[PDB]
């Protein structure tokens, strides 16, 4: 998921309703970001979109978002305190497991948030056997193709310096393009089975 | 001036034959396998030293007082 | 493509309401009384009729059979 | 922290050994809790981030208190084996118990632990001098003094007990985890596994049921800082303004530098620097330690007061390549500008903050800073990658034979004696060949103990 | 106890201890002895834990350090800023920093980008500053056309007309006299007329029109009162000790500069120091200067795989880069330089030659699909048969 | 180069030549080729704009089109090249003497999905520039025909919402009726370490 | 609008935002990668 | 032994579980459902290895 | 002589790096109830990939049951 | 069809390919640029007819003689050679023009 503002996250864990906190008013949270996103990120863009939604849907009428004539932020923080709540958009929240309320008031408002196409059920892949290519008799590539994952020169140097000569063994040539040669003694050539 | 007395140059001493002998004895190594340093070079050239030798370097390392280092002299 | 039947968030049916909103706001009246005579009172229900956009009328063109 | 990697839509491979010899490899080289020590620095790498550190401070806090029933609870869900609470410390109203954060840390210490130094949170250096003073008279104080003086800021423990400190990133952080390090050091692998999966679990109860969050109050600076901040902005556009004049009138001293253009947008520079430094300086001063944003930069755990300022206060001069904004019309970045203008915000000063807003212009200059830092890491990327490469191709076969000496595969001697020390730098130090001060006060500790 | 029996005490346990283990731990006894009491079991104690301590941190044999090496000197070259500041200031000279220093260090170029030196003053002249400028003038480097404030190279009457300012003059401490008298010293056949602040040079060959520009240009171009290749000279106070930095670089001749103290001075050319000082001097000129970046740009890099890479570096007595032409160029694994660069011409090199490869690398076992000897690839185990399952 | 924007003001010669001078090196630049990109310009006159609010009521009504302002002389492209001689003010009560020329709109200089984040000038420019990139990414009723077309991929979102807060440009582009997101109820904690 | 300059290359002047794409490029809409500032989008207040 | 380097344990622990695994017995009672691995392991742990090492 | 050299060339990416059997590749999300040293793997993974055991003494109950599970249920 | 949908792209075997707008160097136009490796002052233009493109420069090297470089010629010529290769052999012609 993300929003219009940069912010870019995965479903990290559904939560049963009645586990969700809510605020005094009778508010649910549909969902939950974590507060350290914010800073370092620098997006009070996200934070002014949350009054103006809460705004918005609290006066029935859609709030304009313009570049540089939309409406102020701090119009939108004093139609908030006309309306019954804090200036700060901050409310007071129970907790849902223990069932008191939390130390502190929550920020808490409406965001637009958009579903991304980069969806697990569509890059999830597995290879336990599967089909081989002609010349190199390698495991293909492509998830379409029952491919295999690519094994580069720096996973190479990785096993290399932990120390781990089987493994590295294991991983490269066992599994992938075994082979038996005759060779003779004296010149070195490949010999020749009959 | 010499060049012995920078900070960036360690000390240099010529090792005599019986110490060339006990050093390349504990190692297990030939003259080949030590590391190299030319003929021409400033420090040899002070020391006066002549292609066949080994020069022992005492170096100064930060995690480390004293550390020996030997090079073999090549033209 | 059509209106929900119940809130996101409280679940509150609220897909009847969404026509008489609609015809009482485009008549004149001030959207926040509309809003407020249907019962929706947490902010949850009225951002879902507020934003809802009807999509199933201009997507009824084109048929598959 | 070692994967580098962030739940932001990552992917990661997985590999499943099939011979035993690789299996036993895998299971005794490679496991996770033997690579807690970083072989870069010889420090962890492994350790907490981001709400561990925020909610071992919020719990370890001066003043924080908890009652019977949160104890209980989030002691049975780090997972600690303890079967009778500890007498309580502090009795409130009505008669019920409670118990300070620092017993409910140091139930989760080993028995034999002492150390002392400062974190990242001291601003009295009085207080720690104070500490320091009463812990180096005799090196066993009485803990009932240390708990009339103790401060957060000079971390303290005492046979496991906590007596004066708060959780920084200092104490099992990323880079600097001193109460880490001191334990996979001194006791083992897997002591300092259990210690993680416990602190872990306890401050993300803390911090969660505790409540924590940020808003947009959070950048309200009150009038008298914002009246400070404007006075600061006018007085050095006024001061380049001068400099500007003085240019012009040509009075202007050449400075070591060649060019006296060169010497003019250096002075013009180091102002405006100067500027948004007293800027930051002024708004976190007018900032306090209750609001949670401060408390989430000051402790490390996210961000930094750059971008306190910057959020607040202003964005300050935008430049490319350590150079004023200069490209585009002759004589000016935008045609809204006079041609030969010189002035602060007519090549990149933005006097707008991230809260104020900023004028078409200011984003303009915004935006083309910022596409110089994507640029940057976009080559920086491959630039670093062939250089690894290089360096790789080259060092790949050194290693250490069974006497300690380093050979070339040939058989050159590379080094008599690997690092001139011996001693593998994941297991030293953090660079020491060995720490003489840690051991011979943990020594003197445990006999005069 | 007496400090001398710390001292027996010291040698008599800790044999095997490195000499700054012992000099750090006796100086560190002799402090917590006079501060607290301390019995001889006590100290016994403290050096038995130190000498563990130090067993237990020795390598152990079979560890891959060069590639551990390589990989901490390249994860943290993603971190630095391509982009360094690029603006010397005040008091300071512009200096290529973050990862082109380090890549043109690795490399060994044979001139740096931006050639700095760095001349630390003799007991004389250090405390004084006005010394301290006699010095800079004995090595500061000036062009004829630098002294100028402005020059017209008049064509309408095919002479020299240069206009010079008195500040070249009043920092330099030269006269005009002596500017004339080099040029007399330095050419021939010019008019070299003297003036207050002009000079006009009016050669034979100029006096027709094909040949006047440049070769007024080139006399303007004479550097006088310098040594060669250096440009400005930056002095500043750092502790109680004024110090020199010059732009270019001239090693070979700085060091016979009456002023300067020859112990001290150090370059940022390694190629000049491996010329100057020898090879053994350059390694460490190598580690200082990637220790230098590195800690400069705020990244914690342990000083052993710098040791590794330096000491691989200056194998032959020759300061060789890393890349095809170097370190990679000389190793004798046929197939491990093939795999590298350049995989068809040495192929065909290796064939003409006859060369053999005796696959004693990692690469080559990687190939041919056999175990590295490293890790455990080095282990070789033993067991008696009669096994008893008991 | 008067004579010349005289005549095209008026409506005697096309509107696609330019004409810049340059006064250090004497010379007169004009342009009637093909591909050069330009942007409308309000005229200013005398420290006057030359629309007046009367043609803004012309304009609402539909009497009036841009095509008729643009040769009315109300309103000129300006490429690179004449953009030389300009001297634009940002704002109508910013217009002085020396202006040349009035900017039309300044949210407009955003390209169009860059025109979706509301309040974009209260983000960091790197998050700007992500929330852009991702607006291309989301899912949506994308177009009608999704029933009936045959294309490789595609996605479709069963209840789309219009954002709350929006800017006003994408009422005009038409976003809004194919609008490719949900409004949430966002808040600001952190649950469980998830 | 594509350049048709190789990606490969820094090209560090040719990526960088001038002052004249004022009214006539999106300063913002720019690919992550390689592409970085050599893929540009028109503004809408554009008109070849 | 004297000691024993990671690399040589992670070898006589892998040539141990490999004779294992390929028919030999086990010389300490196990738990029934263990892979010849984790059996390797417990058997190292107990101190009980038939296997040494040769150093140069 | 182009089919040898390369980044897809034979040297380079074909004998120093291949594709490789056994191997699973997925997003990840976070989870702190498990130790530092485990990986959550989702069930569908585990049903694909293998690992070869051989059948002992101590293992042959433990081998029987899950021979008897087949391969649709999980400890199969 | 959508009403909506805005048109301006070509389908091809079913497929819907669109044409992006190249940005090129302006044609028929003397650009300056600077060459201080060889110490070289150039001057470049693209001239097109009919979909030919030449690549035609004069340069200044230190010797302060000008010489052109002509598409298919293997070397550069000097400038007045050229020039009086175009008639106008006339000195004061070129001196003129
Ligand atoms: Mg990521
Ligand atoms: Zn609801």
């Amino acid at each position: 998921f993300a929003s219009r503002h940069g912010q870019k996250g995965v479903i990290g864990l559904i939560v049963p309703q009645e586990d969700m906190p809510w605020t005094e008013s009778g508010i649910v949270p549909d969902l939950i970001v974590n507060p350290h996103g914010i800073p370092s990120r620098m997006t009070v863009g996200q934070l002014i979109e949350a009054i103006g939604g809460k705004v918005a849907s609290l006066k029935g009428r859609r709030v304009d978002g313009t570049a540089f004539i939309g409406e102020p932020e701090e119009k939108l923080r004093k139609e908030l305190e006309e309306l019954g709540f804090k200036h700060t958009g901050r409310e007071i929240m129970y907790d849902g497991i223990t069932g008191k309320r939390l130390e502190a008031d929550i920020f808490i408002g409406v965001i637009y948030y958009q579903r991304l196409h980069h969806m697990v059920a569509d890059k999830i892949h597995a290879r336990s056997r599967g089909p081989v290519q002609v010349l190199t008799k390698q495991p293909t590539e492509g998830r379409a193709r029952e491919g295999g994952l690519r094994f580069g020169e720096m996973e190479r140097d990785v096993l290399v310096g932990h120390g781990a000569a089987m493994l590295l063994i294991e991983r490269l040539l066992e599994e992938s393009d075994k082979t038996e040669v005759w060779v003779c003694e004296n010149c070195g050539h490949i010999a020749l089975e009959d | 001036f010499s060049i012995f007395d920078h900070v960036l140059v360690p000390e240099h001493r010529v090792l005599s034959e019986e110490e060339k002998k006990a050093l390349l004895e504990k190692y297990k190594i030939t003259l080949a396998q030590l590391p190299q340093i030319k003929a021409s070079d400033p420090a040899v050239k002070a020391l006066g030293a002549k292609p066949g030798d080994v020069i022992e370097i005492k170096r100064k390392s930060p995690t480390a007082g004293v550390y020996y280092y030997y090079r073999v002299v090549v033209e | 493509m059509i209106v929900p039947v119940r809130c996101f968030t409280c679940g509150k049916v609220i897909g009847d309401k969404y026509y008489e909103f609609k015809r009482r706001v485009e008549a004149g009246e001030d959207p926040e009384k509309v809003l407020d005579d249907l019962g929706l009172e947490r902010y949850c229900c009225r951002r879902m009729l507020l934003s809802h956009v009807e999509l199933i009328d201009d997507i009824m063109h084109y048929r598959v059979y | 922290p070692p994967y580098n990697a962030d739940f932001d839509g990552d992917e990661m491979n997985l590999h499943v050994p099939q011979t035993e010899e690789a299996q036993a490899e895998a299971r005794i080289l490679m496991e996770v809790q033997n690579h807690i020590i970083s072989p870069r620095y010889g420090g962890p790498i492994i350790g907490g981030i981001q709400d561990h550190i925020s909610g071992g401070y919020l719990l370890t806090r001066e003043g924080a208190y908890f009652t019977r029933d949160e104890v209980e609870q989030m002691l049975m869900f780090a997972g600690v084996d303890i079967t009778e609470l500890p007498e309580p410390d502090k009795y409130d109203e009505n008669g019920n118990p409670l118990w300070s954060g620092k017993t409910i840390f140091s139930l989760l210490l080993p028995e034999d632990l002492t150390v002392w130094y400062r974190n990242k949170l001291c601003d009295e250096p009085e207080r720690c001098e104070a500490l320091e003073k009463l812990i180096e008279e005799k090196l066993m104080p009485d803990p009932e003094e240390v708990r009339k003086l103790a401060y957060d800021g000079f971390v303290y423990i005492q046979n496991g007990k906590l007596l004066s400190g708060a959780i920084d990133k200092k104490a099992y952080g990323r880079e600097d985890g001193i109460i880490l390090d001191l334990i996979v050091r001194e006791y083992g692998v897997e002591r300092a596994r259990q210690f993680l999966d416990q602190v872990t679990k306890l401050t993300i109860w803390v911090i969660t049921h505790k409540g924590f969050t940020t808003g947009i109050d959070d950048e309200d600076l009150p009038e008298e800082a914002r009246d400070r901040i404007r006075e600061i902005i006018r007085e050095a556009e006024e001061r380049v303004n001068k400099l500007i004049e003085a240019y012009k009138r040509g009075e202007l001293e050449p400075l070591p530098g060649k060019s006296l253009e060169d010497t003019l947008e250096s002075l013009i520079m180091a102002v405006l620097a100067e500027a948004r430094d007293n800027a930051g300086a002024v708004a976190e001063k007018y900032l306090g330690m209750d609001n949670h944003t401060v408390i989430m930069a000051k402790t490390g755990a996210r961000g930094k007061i750059l971008n306190i300022t910057q959020m607040a206060a202003l964005l300050g001069q935008q430049s490319i390549r350590g150079k004023r904004l200069y490209r585009g019309f002759r004589g000016r970045v935008l045609s809204h500008f006079k041609p030969g203008d010189l002035g602060a915000r007519a090549k990149g000063f933005v006097v707008n903050s991230y809260k104020s807003g900023l004028t078409p212009q200011e984003y303009f200059f915004h935006a083309m800073g910022g596409r110089e830092g994507l640029v940057d890491t976009a080559v920086r990327t491959a630039q670093s990658g062939y250089m690894q490469r290089r360096l790789i191709n080259a060092l790949q076969d050194l290693k250490v034979e069974y006497d300690g000496t380093v050979r070339s595969p040939e058989g050159i001697i590379v080094q008599f004696k690997y690092g001139e020390d011996g001693v593998d730098p994941m297991k030293s130090w953090r660079g020491k060949t060995v720490d003489v001060d840690r051991i011979i006060v943990r020594t003197l500790l445990k006999m005069r103990g | 106890v007496s400090l001398s029996t710390i001292k027996s005490l010291i040698e008599k346990k800790g044999a095997n201890l490195p000499e700054n283990v012992k000099s750090e731990l006796y100086e560190k006894l002799k402090k917590y002895n006079e501060k607290y009491k301390l019995t001889k079991a006590e100290i016994e104690a403290i050096i038995d834990d130190v000498v563990k301590e130090y067993e237990r941190a020795l390598v152990e044999p079979g560890e891959p350090v060069g590639t551990v090496a390589a990989q901490s000197i390249g994860e943290p070259s993603t971190q630095m800023t391509l982009n360094t500041f690029h603006y010397a200031g005040v008091a300071e000279i512009n200096v290529t920093l973050g990862l082109p220093r380090i890549i043109e260090i690795v490399d060994a170029r044979k001139n740096p980008s931006t050639p700095m030196m760095t001349v630390y003053l003799d007991e004389e002249h250090r405390y004084d500053r006005a010394k301290a400028e006699e010095v800079a003038r004995r090595i500061e480097g000036t062009t004829l056309e630098n002294l100028a404030r402005s020059t017209t190279l008049d064509l309408i009457n095919f002479e020299f007309i240069v206009e010079i300012d008195p500040e070249r003059l009043e920092r330099s401490g030269l006269t005009m006299e002596k500017v004339v008298k080099k040029l007399e010293s330095s050419f021939k056949s010019a008019e070299f007329e003297v003036d207050g602040y002009t000079l006009i040079v009016r050669p034979k060959k100029a006096d027709k029109i094909s040949d006047l520009r440049r070769f007024a240009e080139k006399i303007k171009k004479h550097r006088l009162k310098g040594l060669s290749g250096v440009g400005k000279t930056i002095v500043r106070k750092e502790g109680d000790e004024y110090v020199i930095y010059t732009e270019g670089s001239n090693f070979k001749q700085v060091l016979k500069v009456p002023g300067v103290d020859p112990t001290r001075t150090r370059t940022n050319n390694i190629h000049e120091i491996a010329e100057v000082l020898g090879i053994e001097a350059a390694r460490n000129a190598i580690i200082d200067e990637i220790v230098s970046t590195m800690q400069e740009q705020g990244l914690e890099v342990d000083i052993r795989h710098i040791m590794l890479v330096a000491d691989m570096m200056t194998l032959d007595g020759i300061v060789r880069p890393i890349g095809r032409h170097g370190v990679v160029g000389e190793k004798s694994s046929v197939l491990a330089r093939a795999a590298f660069e350049i995989t068809v011409q040495h192929l065909f090199e290796a064939a003409e030659k006859g060369e053999v490869d005796n696959l004693n690398g990692v690469i080559e076992n990687v190939l041919i699909g056999q175990p590295v000897p490293v890790g455990t690839g080095m282990v070789k185990l033993t067991m008696k048969l009669p096994l008893r399952p008991q | 180069v008067q004579r010349i924007r005289q005549d095209r003001r008026s409506g005697k010669i096309s509107d696609v030549i330019n004409v810049a001078y340059y006064e250090d090196v004497k010379e007169v630049y004009v342009n009637s080729d093909d591909g050069r990109v330009r942007r409308p310009l309000i005229i200013v006159e005398n420290g006057v704009p030359k629309l007046t609010k009367e043609h803004v009521q012309a304009v609402k009504e539909g009497r009036l089109k841009w095509s008729d302002l643009i040769k009315m002389g109300i309103i000129e492209y300006l490429d690179a090249e004449e953009e030389e001689n300009a001297y634009v003010a940002m704002w109508p009560w910013e217009v002085t003497e020396e202006h040349t020329h009035l900017e039309l709109m300044p949210a407009a200089i955003l390209g169009l999905p860059a025109s979706l984040v509301p309040y974009p000038e209260h983000n960091a420019a790197p998050r700007n520039t992500y929330g852009a990139g991702m607006a291309k990414q989301s899912l949506g009723l994308g177009w009608a025909n999704f029933r009936i077309r045959v294309d490789t991929r595609g996605h479709l979102l069963h209840y789309p919402q219009i954002p709350l807060v929006n800017s006003r440009i994408m009422k005009a582009v038409g976003y809004e009726d194919r609008p490719a997101g949900q409004n949430f109820v966002v808040a600001v904690l952190a649950y469980q370490g998830y | 609008v594509t350049s048709p300059l190789d990606r490969e290359q820094p090209h560090f002047e040719a990526r960088d935002l001038h002052g004249t794409h004022w009214g006539r490029i999106c300063p913002t809409e720019t690919p992550e990668g390689p592409n970085c500032g050599l893929v540009k989008n028109l503004a809408l207040m554009a008109q070849i | 032994m004297f000691k024993y380097t990671r690399f040589e344990k992670a070898r006589i622990i892998g040539a141990r579980a490999l004779q294992i695994s390929m028919g030999a017995p086990v010389l300490i009672d196990v738990p029934p459902g263990i892979t010849p691995l984790e059996a390797a392991i417990l058997e190292f742990e107990k101190g009980v290895i038939p296997i040494t090492v040769i150093r140069p | 002589a182009q089919r040898l050299k390369g980044k897809e060339g034979r040297f380079r990416g074909n004998l120093s790096g291949k594709r490789v059997n056994f191997s699973a590749r997925t997003v990840i999300s976070p989870d702190p109830m498990i130790s530092i040293n485990e990986v959550g793997v989702p069930v569908e993974v585990a049903m694909e990939l293998t690992v070869p055991e051989k059948v002992t003494e101590f293992n042959i109950e433990r081998l029987r049951k899950m021979v008897l599970n087949g391969p649709d249920k999980y400890p199969g | 069809e959508d009403p909506k949908d805005p048109g301006g792209y070509f389908i091809i075997n079913g497929s819907e390919r669109v044409i992006v707008s190249i940005e090129d160097i302006a044609p028929n136009r003397t650009l300056v640029e600077k060459d201080e490796r060889q110490e070289k002052y150039i001057a470049k233009v693209f001239s097109y007819r009919h979909g030919y493109r030449a690549l035609v420069a004069v340069e200044r090297r230190k010797d302060g003689i000008l010489y052109v470089d002509i598409p298919n010629v293997p070397k550069p010529v000097k400038f007045v050679y050229v020039m009086r290769a175009l008639g106008l052999e006339r000195d004061k012609d070129i001196v003129e023009a």
